[PDB]
């Protein structure tokens, strides 16, 4: 199980980011990448309920920091309390999972695509 | 926090100025190889 | 002696290609280096598709 | 502190296409230079 | 001509100022054949021919506009 609203991608996005300075080398900006790329679903979520997406995403890494509670996400509902708990939204986290699984993986094929031959219908 | 203010009508502009930036860097890709000492010439 | 045209006998039927001068085997080096082309990117593991 | 603050720092990260550049025609690596230009640009003032 | 800058010094040097001899198929020395050519030549070919593989490698992007 998993609480929804965007609280999922932003507690896995400061993990990836906390490791790319320990691991430096080339991959460092790999980490990076696949951080900002875990943020646009709360900011996308942001831009149809006609908010700000930098100080929601701000916000939302702000409290992430300062205490460990990743129940914080984005409400497109505007009831308030940003904690999903008092919210009641869940997801299941074997369909959160896939989702990383099925971009990651999907990307992986893509950029190894050199050249493209596509014949005349 | 929703459904008050305003909402963003006539996005097309939005596009149009998407479509303006792709195209003017895709011209600013063929100019790049040519910077610096190890550019080459460019025939037209 | 049928006809004033009198034609030429031609020893290959018509549409059939011509060879030997200079470049006919350089004709089928060029066609595997150009097809070599493609399968080279593709070699190691950090190779393309 | 402000959005305009923001913008200032893809404003600093768009003018790294020059060295980038400079390193992608020579054939060299580009964050390989860049992060040898980044710690020899800190202490020196100019020059490097 | 390998042998020639090895020949060092001591005329006995030889080993140089020799070519091909197409009808006999023999290498002989070209100042018996009576083959010569202009020193400047070779000077002004060897510069001209360069110049034009200069501009050419140097051509990243060929681009072709249409006739209107
Ligand atoms: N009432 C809600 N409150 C907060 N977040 C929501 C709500 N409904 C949907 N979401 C979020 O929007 C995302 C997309 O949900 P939705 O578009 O309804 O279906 P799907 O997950 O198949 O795209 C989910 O990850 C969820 O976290």
């Amino acid at each position: 199980v998993v609480y929804g609203g965007g609280a999922a991608e932003v507690t896995m996005s400061l993990a990836v980011s906390e490791e790319a300075d320990k691991q430096r080398g080339i991959d460092q900006y790999a980490f990076r990448g696949f951080a900002q790329a875990l943020d646009t679903i709360p900011m996308t979520l942001a831009e149809n309920s006609g908010l700000d997406p930098i100080g929601t995403l701000s916000t939302l890494k702000s409290k992430q920091l300062k205490e460990k509670i990743s129940n914080i996400g984005v409400d497109c509902l505007g009831y308030g309390s940003n904690d999903m708990k008092e919210l009641f939204v869940v997801d299941p986290f074997i369909g959160k999972k896939q989702q990383i699984l099925l971009a990651t993986q999907l990307c992986r094929m893509i950029l190894k695509i050199d050249n493209v031959i596509i014949s005349g219908k | 926090v929703p459904s008050n203010a305003t909402f963003k009508n006539k996005e097309k502009p939005q596009e149009v100025r998407k479509a303006n930036i792709i195209a003017a860097r895709s011209v600013a890709d063929a100019i790049r190889t040519s910077l610096g000492p190890k550019g080459m010439d460019k025939m037209i | 002696n049928f006809g004033s045209q009198t034609p030429t006998i031609v020893v290959l039927k018509e549409g059939t290609d011509a060879s030997q001068g200079k470049g006919q085997i350089i004709s089928n080096i060029n066609a595997c280096v150009a097809v070599q082309e493609a399968l080279k990117p593709t070699l190691g593991p950090l190779g393309s598709d | 502190e402000g959005v305009q603050a923001f913008i200032w720092q893809e404003f600093a990260s768009a003018l790294e296409v020059i060295p980038t550049t400079l390193a992608e025609n020579a054939g060299l690596n580009s964050i390989k230079v860049v992060t040898e230009l980044r710690s020899k640009h800190e202490n020196g003032e100019l020059n490097d | 001509h390998a042998a020639s800058q090895m020949a060092k010094p001591e005329k006995r040097r030889s080993y140089r100022n020799y070519g091909l001899d197409l009808i006999r198929g023999k290498i002989v020395d070209e100042i018996h054949a009576g083959v010569l050519e202009p020193t400047i030549s070779k000077v002004k070919s060897l510069k001209s021919a360069l110049e034009a593989c200069v501009a050419i490698l140097r051509i990243d992007t060929m681009i072709t506009v249409d006739p209107e």
